């Protein structure tokens, strides 16, 4: 059992593992961070107390929902109400699946890429529908049928916002569209493409201002409202694993990757990363919510033509310096 | 192969058709206009009718692999958009009378247009596949466009659901013959066969199904049950559309697949062809006899005038005027069709609700519409094959195709198929004039071209010596 | 190869581990902590044709995105004669997409 | 070393479900879903034909295919909306007024 | 390779065949999505991988996106003709099952007679399948866009609410 | 449509009259739990022509109940929507879920010691709310307050709609959807609160005007409290009003929204900023002058 090609295979399976469970831990205590975040932005601490500057806080939170009593309302549909928590878990994860975070530290270096990631988000938004229709609860299906409909209004235009990075890499690979980045990251050619795939990607996530349980209120029509337990921190954790995969996504396609001047690539990676989850944290504080017509209406008639124009013009600047 | 400025020449009815399309729509963003979109399209359909000029000062080429502009081509080009400006003319007065949106109407009919030009263009199975769907599609809509109406939805439900069926036949048919072949092209569909191995199974399965879809289209026996369900359901100038230009744009791309393909000339799909148009003459018009409603009774009449044209398909490698007839035929059929169907559409119109398809309502139409009840017995004399018609000229182009190759069973069956046809077109041309208890110049105009039609149909009819030199002038790539 | 067989083998177990990561979290939520019953907790706390237009609209142009997906990763093999097959694909969309805003398809508020 | 026979038969598997799918199916629902089957199936064959030749036309094919079945599922669906309001039924078997 | 062509062959035929003899329609949905992700796996098998990145996100992730948007806003309970169970008596699926026995024997006698070199299972990328699109396939995609368009005017047409 | 509004429908009785007994009756199970089932089966046998309703499931329209899921501060009551679509084509509100019997307590309860009820009738208003009670009451004894009286009690009424309009504002603020302002809009009244605590004895509901004055003197050291206050809040609304007022989607979430003029406050009692946004100069301040405000630019 003494080779070079056998050790370098479970030296790879380690690293995907390892790779995994930093995601996960990383999306747990992103839960955390967006509470101490949010109190940092507030000008209060947020949870300081269950260990050392709340770093316990977690872990807590987890006991917690662990030894909640486990419910399935008995007029629900089982199957399809367990197996949507799951897939609002797995789907981003095996998105972050094909993000490089280090020369030589990738999961997958798949051909296709970006597309597995589009597979990823089509998955995200089967995993909302479930939810609210397992539920048996009229008002969780409107509310779900409402953020299937945004999630679709903006998951039109992802694709195509992420097709002038493609096109300027020439490939769907995520190692050649960080090689690409050697020179000039893609947010200063791709600055459109750039904002209209951060936009797309909060919304794909649910995250504020497209976040449905919290939009409206009143009318008690989110789709969480029947999970508990487990399976709505499952729901939770997916959910900020969702928000590290786009972030992550973010730096690989726009900011060069793991390249920088000084630091190791990994570090440069992390900080990239850490900055757009503290900007997702921002977002979250600072804007206020729009009507849910003007937003599906803003992904109709703005971000798809600007994402359509965008891929026009970096083909025709392509193909003008290509002499 | 790229696409060079003369390949634009004679890509210019599809281009021109497409530009309709957007401007069409574009208008119809900028404003409802019923009256402005109708006339953007029949500007476009007639501008794409007079460009066939230049494609044919162009030249036969080859655009693309996926096609093959001739004379062939241009014929089959022009039948399609003579049939979409009729219908076009019937729709209006028609749509004068429907409380939603017109204009859609005039969109749908553009893009069906668009089909049938590219599958008077195909050379290649992707051609012929994205065709099929373009015709059949935007006739999804036009068959259920007054969908309040329950025989309009039915109609649309019943259409929409075997044309899915049969595209995936075609489609799976069209796999296994790629599969046996390794080239999609029409003239590489049997070609790496040698030494008389051209019946290999794979092959044979894969034209199999694609003959259920084809016939599925064609309203060839025994797939042609959709046929007078649909052609009753569907609006009448809706109708007229379907019985004319999508028939005769599947018949034609059907006409250049089995004269390209080696695998065309194989005496298994001969036989099964045979079978086919035998069962589709005598039970097209078997069933025809005893109909009371003037849309069903045109519907089991397009199944048996499909299966004549179809005895002209079997003796393509046999005869040599095989084309020749198809397209003489087609000619005098679609004149005669948008003559019949064109009078039920101006007796249907402005949409009221319920189509005016009874016989009853179509006895003694003679006294308070003259004019028309002349059209419709001429169009009756003209299906029937009586001569002074075009239609007996087609009906005698396939006898004589007939009678060169052989096929005296086919032969026989048209005889016996004609004599049925005679008792029921006779039924409903003399119910024309017997006794039973507008004004817009749309209207006139819809009066205008059925009136024209029926001076096509009488004067070729005596005189068929233009349209037949016509027809031989328009030759495809041996 | 051995390094894609390694990649290979590590996208296997990384899937095969998420997966089986989730199912355990779910079968230690629904094994540990104790269950009540109460007499009203089995009791639970017409959609518009615009959900069906909406969705639609996002299925119809995922297609077309697809087309342009194909493009965009041979843009500079398929040189300006690609770009111009392009421009007008992106054109027909746009003028369907001025078409569906400007009919009122996309207008969710009355 | 996959048989191009072993493909082209598991295509037809799937066309076959999927045609008795639409054949026992009153719901039109069901009768969608089997269309959806076939499509997916003939579009799996020239998939498959397509990696037996080493040709982009098989894929070329499958993008048509595709690009059909989201435009038919679409009319489709439009069609059994409208079906819904007007009969409150969607069973296929009601919507047989025209006959003979 | 062949393993995982066989198993998703296997997967898919057998969700396919749980698909058109379930009863509940959310179920038969979510079966009809997992034969789609076996087909997928197929496709990725054989090398097509635009095919299977399509097959997900195109098949897998919006057309039964649609069909499960439809089937929840219609809210299928307890239909009548849910509750029948007519498709599973013998008598109303025996004589389909033999039709399509028939047909699925005479297309695999016809299948087992063609030339069989095997599949190599080289990738063909979406890049040159993209080449080939805008190549010798224009024709194809422009006429393509029409199609779609036409999709949807007409399911905008029937499909409105007014 | 004369049905109850206050009271349950299965009510007996009329409480205000004053052979009504004003006291809790015995609580039972029994009928907490028919009310339950009232509640559990209310969906179930819901009739629109009971509530003013009319022409429901045309079969197009839906009614929707809103309740206790979106706790704002204001309280808890419910909506009955009838809905075409999305939109809202009637609706009636069911209130009463917060009927505390307040003026049958006022009955109930000496001229001095009603006062802190006085205070729980607009909780967020305090000794605004207890103005007008002390003044009627003082009309009634023929009492005239002194000057002082009347500015210590515009003081502290000034205080306290600072506060109110303080959580109205970042409320609003929080229900358009931005979640921030509310935090610093609650440290600002922490700051009042600071000052009410030190002169009253207590936060919301301090009960410290009497018939004839208030309870105490100002204590020493109020000025530099009120003074602290004066120095931190305009900085504070500055940055509320730039930060989430100027903002453009709260603007395009509240500009035009449930607009109403002049003829429509005019005839449905509408007061206060909802009437003088109208363009109607109505403030009882100028209007109708009382404890003193005439002598306050
Ligand atoms: C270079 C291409 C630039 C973009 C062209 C396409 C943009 C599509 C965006 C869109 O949906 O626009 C809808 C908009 C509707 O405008 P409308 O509702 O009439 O507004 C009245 C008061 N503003 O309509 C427009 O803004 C019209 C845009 C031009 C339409 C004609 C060309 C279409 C291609
Ligand atoms: C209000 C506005 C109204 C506007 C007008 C609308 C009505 C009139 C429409 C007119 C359309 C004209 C179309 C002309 C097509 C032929 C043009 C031509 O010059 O063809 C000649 C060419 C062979 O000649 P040559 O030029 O030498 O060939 C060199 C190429 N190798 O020939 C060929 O290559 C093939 C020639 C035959 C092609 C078919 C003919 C065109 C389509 C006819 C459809 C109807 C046929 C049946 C009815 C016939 C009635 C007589
Ligand atoms: C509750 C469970 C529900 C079901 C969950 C999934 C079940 C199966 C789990 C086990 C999977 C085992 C591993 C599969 C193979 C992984 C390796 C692989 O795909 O390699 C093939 C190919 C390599 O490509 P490349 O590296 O570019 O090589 C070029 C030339 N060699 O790379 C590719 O072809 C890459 C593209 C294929 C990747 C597929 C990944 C999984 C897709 C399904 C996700 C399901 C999400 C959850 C359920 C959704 C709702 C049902
Ligand atoms: C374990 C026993 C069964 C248990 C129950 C079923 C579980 C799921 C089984 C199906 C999915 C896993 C199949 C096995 C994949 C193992 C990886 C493999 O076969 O890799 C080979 C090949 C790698 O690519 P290549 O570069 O060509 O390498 C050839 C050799 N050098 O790979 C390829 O080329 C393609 C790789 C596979 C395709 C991607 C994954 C598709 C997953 C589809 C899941 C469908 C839903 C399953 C639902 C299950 C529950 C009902
Ligand atoms: C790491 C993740 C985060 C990365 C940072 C960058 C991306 C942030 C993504 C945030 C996404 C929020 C999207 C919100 C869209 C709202 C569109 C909308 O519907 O606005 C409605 C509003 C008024 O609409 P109207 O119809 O005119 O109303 C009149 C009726 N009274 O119309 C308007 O107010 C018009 C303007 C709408 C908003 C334009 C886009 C703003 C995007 C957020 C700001 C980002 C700034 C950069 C942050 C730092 C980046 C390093
Ligand atoms: C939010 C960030 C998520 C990252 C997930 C993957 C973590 C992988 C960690 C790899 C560490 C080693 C990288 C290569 C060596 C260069 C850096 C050395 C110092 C850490
Ligand atoms: C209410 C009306 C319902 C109609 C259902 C129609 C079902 C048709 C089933 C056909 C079964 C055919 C069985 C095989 C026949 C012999 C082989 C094919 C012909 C040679
Ligand atoms: C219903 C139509 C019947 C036609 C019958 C024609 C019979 C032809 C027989 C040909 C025999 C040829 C022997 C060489």
């Amino acid at each position: 059992w003494i080779s070079p090609e056998l050790i370098e295979i479970l030296l790879t399976i380690l690293k995907a593992v390892v790779i995994l469970l930093v995601v996960v831990t990383c999306g747990a205590f992103m839960s955390f961070g967006e509470r101490r975040l949010l109190g940092l932005f507030q000008n209060r601490y947020g949870p300081n107390r269950v260990g050392w500057g709340g770093s316990l806080q977690l872990v807590a939170d987890m006991i917690k929902m662990f030894f909640k009593e486990d419910w399935i309302p008995k007029f629900s549909d089982r199957v399809i109400f367990t197996l949507a928590p799951m897939i609002a878990f797995t789907s981003l994860l095996l998105a972050f699946a094909i993000v490089p975070v280090s020369p030589g530290w990738v999961v997958a270096d798949l051909n296709i890429g970006i597309l597995f990631f589009l597979m990823m988000a089509g998955l995200a938004v089967y995993a909302v529908l479930f939810a609210g229709w397992s539920s048996n609860n009229k008002y969780s299906l409107l509310g779900a049928m409402r953020a299937s409909a945004q999630t679709l209004s903006y998951e039109v235009f992802l694709g195509l916002s992420l097709m002038g990075v493609v096109a300027q890499a020439g490939s769907f690979n995520m190692t050649d569209i960080v090689n690409s980045q050697a020179h000039v990251w893609n947010v200063i050619p791709q600055f459109f493409g750039f904002i209209t795939f951060a936009i797309a990607g909060v919304a794909v996530c649910h995250r504020h201002p497209f976040d449905q349980p919290e939009a409206e209120q009143e009318l008690a029509d989110g789709y969480h409202i029947e999970y508990s337990g487990m399976k709505f921190g499952l729901f939770f954790v997916g959910e900020y694993i969702g928000i590290v995969t786009i972030s992550a996504l973010m730096v690989t396609l726009f900011f060069g990757g793991w390249q920088g001047p000084l630091l190791p690539p990994f570090i440069w990676f992390a900080l990239k990363t850490a900055f757009f989850m503290m900007m997702f944290i921002l977002i979250r504080a600072s804007l206020p919510r729009p009507r849910y017509d003007q937003v599906m209406s803003f992904g109709w008639k703005i971000c798809l033509p600007l994402t359509l124009i965008n891929l026009l013009v970096t083909a025709a600047v392509i193909l003008w310096q290509a002499q | 192969m790229t696409i060079t400025p003369q390949n634009l020449i004679a890509l210019l009815p599809l281009l021109i058709v497409g530009l309709t399309v957007v401007v069409v729509m574009l208008s119809i963003a900028w404003r409802r206009n019923h009256f402005l979109n109708a006339t953007l399209s029949v500007i476009g359909l007639n501008a794409a009718l007079v460009s066939l000029w230049f494609v044919g000062q162009a030249g036969a080429m080859d655009v693309t692999p996926l096609m093959r502009v001739d004379g062939f081509a241009m014929l089959y080009t022009g039948l399609v958009l003579l049939a979409s400006l009729a219908t076009c003319t019937f729709a209006y007065p028609w749509l004068e009378g429907y409380n939603d949106n017109k204009d859609e109407f005039y969109l749908l009919v553009l893009i069906a247009a668009l089909g049938g030009i590219l599958l008077a263009n195909a050379n290649h199975l992707a051609s012929l596949f994205l065709g099929i769907e373009l015709i059949s599609l935007p006739l999804f809509g036009l068959v259920g466009y007054a969908f309040r109406q329950k025989r309009s939805l039915e109609a649309s439900i019943k259409y929409t659901i075997l044309s899915a069926a049969a595209s995936s036949f075609l489609l799976f048919g069209m796999a296994l013959v790629y599969a046996q072949s390794g080239d999609l092209s029409f003239v590489a569909l049997g070609k790496n066969l040698g030494d008389g191995m051209l019946n290999e199974p794979l092959l044979l399965a894969g034209f199999g199904l694609m003959i259920v879809g084809l016939g599925f289209k064609l309203s060839l026996v025994p797939f042609h049950l959709w046929t007078p369900d649909v052609y009753q359901g569907a609006p009448a100038p809706v109708s007229t559309f379907l019985a004319t230009a999508s028939k005769i744009a599947i018949f034609g791309v059907v006409m250049r697949l089995f004269l390209y393909a080696p695998v065309g000339d194989s005496e298994a799909i001969r036989v099964v062809l045979a079978i086919i148009a035998f069962a589709s003459i005598i039970f097209g018009n078997l069933m025809a006899l005893s109909q009371t409603n003037i849309k069903r009774l045109l519907g089991y009449s397009s199944i048996s005038h499909l299966g004549y044209l179809l005895v002209a398909l079997i003796a393509l490698q046999t005869g040599e005027m095989s084309m020749e007839a198809v397209g003489v035929y087609l000619a005098g059929y679609l004149f005669s069709s948008l003559g019949a169907f064109g009078v039920v559409s101006l007796m249907s119109s402005p949409y009221r609700g319920p189509d005016a398809d009874s016989l009853f309502s179509y006895r003694g139409l003679f006294w308070h519409r003259p004019i028309l009840a002349a059209v419709m017995t001429v169009m009756m004399l003209s299906l029937a094959g009586i001569p002074m018609t075009l239609g007996f000229i087609g009906k005698f182009y396939v006898l004589a195709v007939g009678v060169q190759a052989h096929l005296w069973w086919l032969v026989g069956a048209v005889v016996v198929g004609s004599a049925i046809g005679l008792y029921y077109y006779l039924r409903v041309a003399v119910s024309l004039y017997l006794h039973a208890p507008p004004s817009n110049w749309q209207y006139s105009a819809g009066g205008i071209v059925v009136l024209i039609s029926a001076l096509l149909v009488l004067v070729l009819g005596v005189w068929p010596q233009p349209l037949i030199s016509i027809v031989r002038l328009a030759m495809p790539l041996m | 190869s051995t390094e894609v067989i390694a990649h290979h083998w590590a996208f296997a177990i990384f899937l095969i581990v998420a997966i089986g990561l989730c199912c355990l979290m779910l079968v230690g939520g629904w094994f540990l902590g104790g269950r009540a019953r109460a007499r009203s907790k089995n009791v639970p706390f017409r959609l518009s044709a615009k959900f069906y237009l909406v969705a639609m609209f996002f299925v119809i142009f995922d297609v077309e995105a697809l087309y342009l997906f194909a493009w965009s990763t041979s843009i500079r093999e398929s040189g300006w004669v690609g770009f111009v097959e392009a421009a007008i694909f992106i054109f027909v969309l746009l003028a369907g997409l001025v078409y569906l805003v400007r009919i009122g398809a996309l207008d969710w508020t009355p | 070393m996959i048989p191009l026979q072993h493909g082209l038969i598991l295509a037809a598997i799937l066309f076959v479900l999927g045609l008795t799918g639409l054949v026992i199916r009153r719901n039109l629902l069901f009768m969608l879903i089997g269309l959806e089957i076939m499509i997916n199936a003939s579009a799996l064959a020239f998939v498959v034909a397509g990696s037996y030749w080493g040709q982009t036309d098989g894929q070329v094919m499958y993008i048509l295919a595709i690009s059909l079945a989201a435009a038919e599922a679409s009319i489709g669906l439009a069609l059994l909306l409208q079906l819904h309001r007007r009969r409150q039924n969607l069973n296929i078997d009601s919507v047989s007024e025209m006959r003979g | 390779m062949e393993f995982a062509f066989y198993i998703c062959g296997l997967i898919a035929i057998l969700a396919t065949l749980r698909v058109i003899t379930h009863t509940n329609p959310v179920h038969a949905l979510l079966y009809l999505i997992i034969s789609l992700l076996a087909i997928s796996g197929v496709f990725f098998s054989l090398g097509a991988y635009f095919a299977g990145a399509l097959e997900i996100i195109v098949y897998a992730g919006a057309i039964m996106v649609l069909f499960v948007f439809v089937v929840m806003m219609l809210n299928l309970g307890g239909s009548e003709i849910e509750q029948e169970r007519q498709w599973l008596k013998p008598q109303v699926w025996i004589g389909p099952a033999i039709l399509s026995a028939i047909m699925l024997v005479v297309i695999v006698y016809a299948i087992l007679g063609v030339n069989d070199q095997g599949i190599d299972g080289t990738p063909i990328s979406a890049k040159a399948v993209g080449i080939t699109l805008f190549g010798p396939y224009v024709l194809a995609v422009e006429l393509a866009s029409m199609l779609l368009l036409a999709g949807l005017v007409v399911a905008f047409h029937v499909g409105r609410e007014e | 449509n004369l049905r109850r509004i206050m009271m349950p429908q299965t009510w007996k009785g009329h409480p205000l009259r004053k052979d009504y007994p004003a006291r809790a009756t015995e609580f039972s199970p029994f009928e907490l739990t028919k009310a339950k089932q009232d509640l559990e089966m209310e969906a179930l046998t819901f009739k629109p022509e009971e509530w003013g309703m009319k022409r429901g499931t045309n079969e197009d329209f839906m009614f929707l109940n809103l309740g206790p899921n979106h706790p704002s501060a204001h309280g808890a009551f419910r909506i009955v929507l009838q809905l075409d679509g999305e939109e809202i084509v009637d609706c009636v509100p069911d209130i009463g879920y917060h009927h505390r019997g307040a003026e049958k307590m006022g009955e109930r309860q000496s001229w001095h010691s009603y006062i802190p009820y006085t205070d729980r009738i607009e909780y967020l208003g305090g000794c605004v709310n207890e103005m007008p009670y002390v003044l009627a009451v003082e009309k009634l004894a023929g009492i005239t307050v002194p000057d002082r009286v009347n500015v210590i009690r515009v003081m502290l009424s000034e205080l306290f709609r600072i506060n109110s309009h303080l959580l109205y504002i970042s409320t609003f603020i929080q229900d358009v959807g931005a979640m921030t302002p509310v935090f610093f809009a609650f440290t600002d009244r922490q700051k009042i609160y600071d000052l009410v605590e030190a002169i009253t004895g207590f936060r919301m509901h301090p009960a410290w005007f009497r018939i004839g004055g208030v309870a105490h003197d100002l204590p020493r050291g109020w000025d530099r409290l009120l003074r602290e206050f004066l120095d931190w809040m305009p900085k504070r609304l500055a940055s509320y009003e730039k930060a989430a007022l100027q903002n453009t989607i709260l603007k395009g979430r509240s500009q035009g929204v449930a607009a109403y003029g002049a003829k429509e406050a005019l005839e449905w009692g509408t007061t206060g900023a909802g009437l003088r946004a109208t363009g109607i100069d109505f403030d009882v301040r100028k209007a109708r002058p009382y404890s003193g405000y005439e002598n306050f630019d």
